[PDB]
């Protein structure tokens, strides 16, 4: 017994043992400032060095799109690798991870993660785990970038962690528009007006439908190409006051350069960011859940507070559920075997079989090197039950 | 109640087109009355140093939102309904001097204290292909009274500006001071409980 | 040709003068490419409460049908899709069951040398099997690889 | 259509979270923001049927109607019962390389998506890109400025 | 053995979880299973031997 | 509705929650039931009546 006990201690735990689908995910995270054409340069290159290896078939990708948020970025692009059949090919899907890391670490610019499909699709898209970091206490998102760039820094420290990625990101190139009150209604201009003109011009204004094979479709207003660019279209746009006469834009309207987040992000009524982490390879995904819990909370101030969701939700929340439903079989057998053989003192006797199966299995396991997991815990029920029934027979 | 709840809704929702302008503004709101009050968290100022309109904002804004976290509270509200506003005191007398009514103030008011869209430079249908693409903001909004009372309504022959500090006096107050509640001689606001259904 | 001014010289300014008009899309920001071709992909998400297996079936069919009507140069691939892992899941699971069925012969035909004496709860076995199935189906639990 | 994703996160969806928090069962919730659109997730217990966790977020949202800041643009809101499952996807590749992206794009959605809509169990079927056909108008500051 | 069997199995019905659907799914296959074995050793298969 | 009544014009931003802003004629001025004498409206010809 005690021995179970000290092996029930060293055994690692996880929900669900990693799967090979036979399909590969790779996020291809562009630096902020980057537009479109180059991440459709990065992703042409990938497939290309991607579809030399053998055991990858076919690769389908997604390029402008966030896989993750649905979000349509410039930069992001998501790209999926189709494996060979598990019969055709020799080599598991980690290893294929692993040769792709290795080809792609030599390419500073682009940022990707090469990460398999969860074993189970409902709880997540990202077969890594999922954690964020709410600030209670927070004001702007300049701290919280820094702050979990402290804390990806102290995870990527630990071996427990592998591919530790925020989403946020503060380094977004933006530009702020100041506008000079005084002199435009010295101009006699309406503000909305000059807004109109900002928004038809630089960005598309959407008027109004026209019919076209049947279905109706939106007409656009927009200015073209080259104008908006380089950061000198105000000069060209102008505004009529309400004396009709043209005027510049440049003269009450002035351009400031600044950084700010993209993407903004909420968890239940706080900032927070969404830290991703592939478990190593040799830990299991309960040991990467504790190590980056742990992380979180030496890093990260006491202000943060570490929330879950997808698959480390599910194991946080149903931990100790197995147990609980361990022990009750446990008193429901005694009860009925009470019943059922008429002496109080026997269903001792009966349950004092269970323990041998438990040992068994968790020795051999241990042995074996794979970890606890719910279908461990099944097993260790239904073995519970065997036991049982082998101690009937005898018993009787 | 939640199939009553989601029809009166979806009838309501066809009917809002032909209510008045400022009626849809607002919005019609849809509840269901059935669940009773649980407590009634009064929160008093003893030494009266904040006065009503600070003590309902601090709740609503504080308070509230953490009671609406605890498991099982169905539902929480305050009585007061008086929750912050820039409130702008027009005064006649300086209105008719000036030659500006209330018409113009409300019209500078609506223009100026306004936020719209803005598009992005460098986007894809470019001849150049930039480097990156730069997103455009422009906020054009007041939050501050003295932003407030900068709005300019009119501007003279002479180059100075007329604006609104001239003929009104902004300050931040309540939307509405219609209502009160004290605790004994204290001022207060009442916090109401509704449980949970099961 | 829209109008937008009349010009006092009886001579319209329309919109061709001051702006070029082409039908393009609403946002040219996102692209899609299967291997080095390009193409739209489109993503068929799976209503809450519904069998995998069965959808596929009916969009593949679906699919084949209206490649019948593709314009010319059109071709559909289906590079990633659910269906396929729970298939071979399933069939494995299947030649799991059979190996431990055979298993299962061979152990009591080794322990009872009669050959009546293995079949007897040899055909108990289908037996069970079958009302498990049939209580599944009273219940209403869908078969999973658990179940198998 | 343009905006900044730090003052729609603080102004859209706090007094939208509030709203929805209290929902019967919600497991945990999300919103993110981005330029020009907020969306808003919102999960719930195993059991929970997701109907009638629609049904609930829409009460809720109807209550807290008061405390909303969405009025500005009311041209789309949706609440739509949202699954993470992904059954498939299909590429729609033209051999000929005749039809650009565009053109794929929309045959694709006039054609092929709405029928895949229909098909049951299927719970939502979209192409990615919005490059939906449109009557771009593509002005000219240079000539937009001559002409007055 | 059936009765034992079924037993340690009902506890889990009640448990409801994502650990709890899992555990469930099995505790009913085999629960069903063994009380339909149990019947037929019961009764068919004295008859057949 | 804007002297004696609250115009409810817009919004503006604080706390980081949306508040309202209102135009109201200063309390002592429209208590009376003269209160229509002090308000003036334009004629649409630049004459105030």
């Amino acid at each position: 017994i005690g021995f179970i006990a000290y092996l029930f201690k060293i055994v690692p735990s996880s929900l669900v043992p990693s799967e090979d689908q036979g399909v590969i995910m790779s996020i291809i995270n562009l630096p902020s400032g980057s537009s479109i054409h180059r991440t459709i340069e990065e992703v042409d290159t990938i497939n290309k060095n991607a579809t030399q290896m053998k055991e990858i078939s076919s690769s389908v990708s997604l390029i402008g799109f966030d896989l993750f948020t649905s979000s349509l970025k410039e930069n992001a692009a998501a790209v999926f690798f189709i494996l060979k059949d598990w019969s055709q090919r020799e080599a598991s899907s980690d290893q294929i991870i692993a040769q792709l890391f290795g080809q792609y670490a030599a390419d500073r610019n682009a940022l990707s993660y090469f990460l398999n499909l969860p074993p189970i699709p409902g709880l997540s898209l990202t077969g890594g785990f999922e954690m964020y970091a709410q600030n209670k206490s927070g004001k702007d998102y300049d701290a919280i970038q820094q702050d979990v760039n402290k804390m990806l820094e102290l995870a990527r420290t630990r071996k427990e962690l592998a591919n530790v990625r925020t989403t946020l990101d503060t380094s977004f190139p933006q530009y702020k528009l100041i506008i000079d009150r005084d002199k435009m209604k010295y101009y006699n201009l309406n503000m909305q007006d000059v807004f109109n003109t900002i928004s038809a011009t630089i960005g598309t204004y959407y008027v109004n439908d026209f019919p076209m094979l049947g279905k109706n479709f939106q007409v656009n207003i927009r200015a073209l190409g080259d104008f908006r660019n380089t950061q000198d279209a105000l000069k060209n746009i102008y505004i009529r006051s309400s004396d009709n006469k043209m005027i510049p834009l440049n003269s009450f309207l002035t351009l400031v350069r600044s950084a700010g987040p993209d993407d903004v992000k909420r968890f239940n009524l706080f900032p927070a960011a969404l830290i991703q982490g592939d478990p190593a390879p040799g830990y299991t995904s309960g040991q990467a859940i504790d190590a980056i819990a742990e992380v979180a909370k030496q890093s990260l101030g006491d202000e943060y507070s570490i929330a879950w969701s997808g698959s480390a939700y599910q194991e946080v929340s149903s931990k100790g559920a197995g147990a609980y439903a361990f022990v009750l079989g446990m008193i429901f057998v005694f009860l009925i075997l009470a019943a059922q053989y008429e002496r109080w003192l026997m269903p001792l006797a009966v349950i004092t079989a269970v323990p041998f199966a438990v040992f068994g299995s968790i020795l051999l396991v241990a042995l074996r090197g794979f970890d606890n997991d719910i279908y461990f815990q099944t097993g260790l029920l239904l073995l519970i039950g065997l036991s049982a029934k082998n101690a009937i027979l005898i018993i009787e | 109640p939640d199939q009553a709840a989601i029809d009166v809704n979806n009838r309501i929702s066809a009917a809002t087109a032909k209510l008045p302008e400022a009626v849809k503004k607002l919005g019609v709101t849809v509840r269901k009355s059935s669940s009773t009050i649980l407590e009634v968290v009064s929160v008093y100022s003893e030494d009266s140093s904040m006065n009503d309109i600070d003590i309902y904002n601090y709740v609503s804004l504080n308070i509230l939102d953490e009671l609406k976290r605890i498991p099982g509270v169905g539902d929480a509200s305050a009585i007061g309904n008086k929750n912050y506003s820039m409130r702008i005191w027009l005064e006649p007398d300086l209105l008719n001097k000036f030659g500006v009514t209330a018409n113009d103030v409300i019209n500078a008011v609506n223009d100026q204290n306004a936020q719209y869209a803005t598009g992005k430079i460098g986007e894809e249908p470019v001849v150049n292909k930039s480097p990156q693409v730069i997103s455009i903001t422009m906020q054009g909004r007041l939050q501050t009274p003295q932003e407030f009372e900068n709005i300019i309504l009119r501007v003279n022959e002479d180059k100075s500006f007329l604006r609104i500090k001239d003929v009104a006096k902004v300050e931040i107050g309540a939307e509405q001071y219609n209502s009160t509640g004290r605790l004994n001689t204290s001022a207060a606001v009442p916090i109401i409980i509704n449980l949970q259904s099961g | 040709n829209i109008i937008l001014r009349v010009n006092e010289d009886k001579s319209f300014l329309r919109i061709k003068d001051v702006a070029k008009v082409e039908i393009g899309a609403e946002q040219y920001n996102s692209t899609g490419r299967l291997n080095t071709s390009a193409a739209v992909p489109i993503i068929i998400n799976l209503q809450s409460g519904a069998n995998a297996v069965n959808t596929a079936k009916l969009i593949n069919e679906k699919m084949q049908e209206l490649s019948k009507n593709f314009p010319q140069g059109l071709k559909y691939q289906i590079p990633y899709d659910t269906t396929i892992f729970v298939k071979a899941s399933i069939k494995e699971v299947i030649k799991t069951f059979v190996e431990a069925l055979a298993l299962v012969l061979v152990v009591m035909y080794l322990f009872l040398k009669n050959f009546k004496s293995t079949i007897i709860p040899m055909i108990a076995v289908p037996v069970s099997l079958l009302g498990t199935f049939a209580v599944l189906y009273v219940l209403g639990f869908s078969i999973n690889l658990l179940t198998l | 259509t343009g905006a900044d994703a730090q003052t729609i996160a603080s102004t859209v969806a706090t007094p939208i979270e509030d709203a929805i928090n209290g929902v019967d069962n919600m497991i945990y919730m999300d919103s993110t923001s981005s330029p020009g659109q907020m969306k808003l997730t919102v999960y719930f217990n195993i059991g929970t049927d997701p109907d009638q966790a629609a049904i609930d977020v829409n009460n809720r949202i109807s209550a807290a109607t008061a405390k909303l800041p969405e009025a500005v643009k009311k041209l789309g809101v949706t609440v739509r019962k949202s699954s993470s499952t992904i059954l498939e996807v299909v590429s729609v590749y033209s051999e000929d390389s005749s039809m650009n992206d565009i053109d794929i794009y929309n045959y694709v959605s006039l054609n092929i998506l709405d029928e895949l809509k229909r098909i049951p169990g299927v719970g939502d079927a979209s192409a990615i890109g919005n490059k939906n056909y449109s009557m771009r108008i593509w002005l000219e500051p240079d000539l937009l400025n001559k002409f007055g | 053995i059936v009765l034992v069997l079924c037993a340690v199995f009902i506890p889990v019905s009640f448990i409801s979880g994502f650990v709890g659907e899992i555990q469930r799914q099995f505790a009913l296959t085999l629960a069903i299973s063994v009380a339909i074995s149990g019947f037929v050793a019961l009764t068919l298969t004295p008859s057949l031997s």
